[PDB]
């Protein structure tokens, strides 16, 4: 296909770029807090355990 | 009598120090359980640590 109306490769590049953006957001939250479990959204079990302890 | 009172105070302090040694609601030295098992591999194998009551 040599269509003018759509191009799936740009879509796949957007998905990969958004996944890299999400992983950067995770690393950025973990660097600005200094903890890998800094909130219940990260992982609730160890989070609540450390909070009560 | 004074030496006996010192002995009893030391013994009560050991009992408190033994009872208070817990983390995350469990203890390996208070005698509440025989052993604790932590994950050792991805298949579910454990790393047993026998309790040693003090």
């Amino acid at each position: 296909l040599n269509s003018i109306n759509t191009n799936a490769g740009a879509m796949i590049a957007l998905q990969n770029l958004n996944g890299t953006n999400s992983e950067l957001t995770t690393v950025q939250q973990r660097i600005n807090t200094g903890k890998k479990i800094a909130s219940a959204k990260d992982n609730g079990a160890i989070w609540a355990t450390a909070k009560n302890q | 009598n004074a030496l006996k009172s010192d002995f009893d105070s030391l013994r009560d302090q050991i009992e408190k120090a033994a009872t208070n040694a817990k983390f995350n609601g469990v203890s390996i030295a208070d005698g509440s359980t025989t052993k604790l098992t932590f994950l050792a591999n991805s298949d579910g194998s454990g790393f047993t640590v026998n309790a040693k009551t003090i």
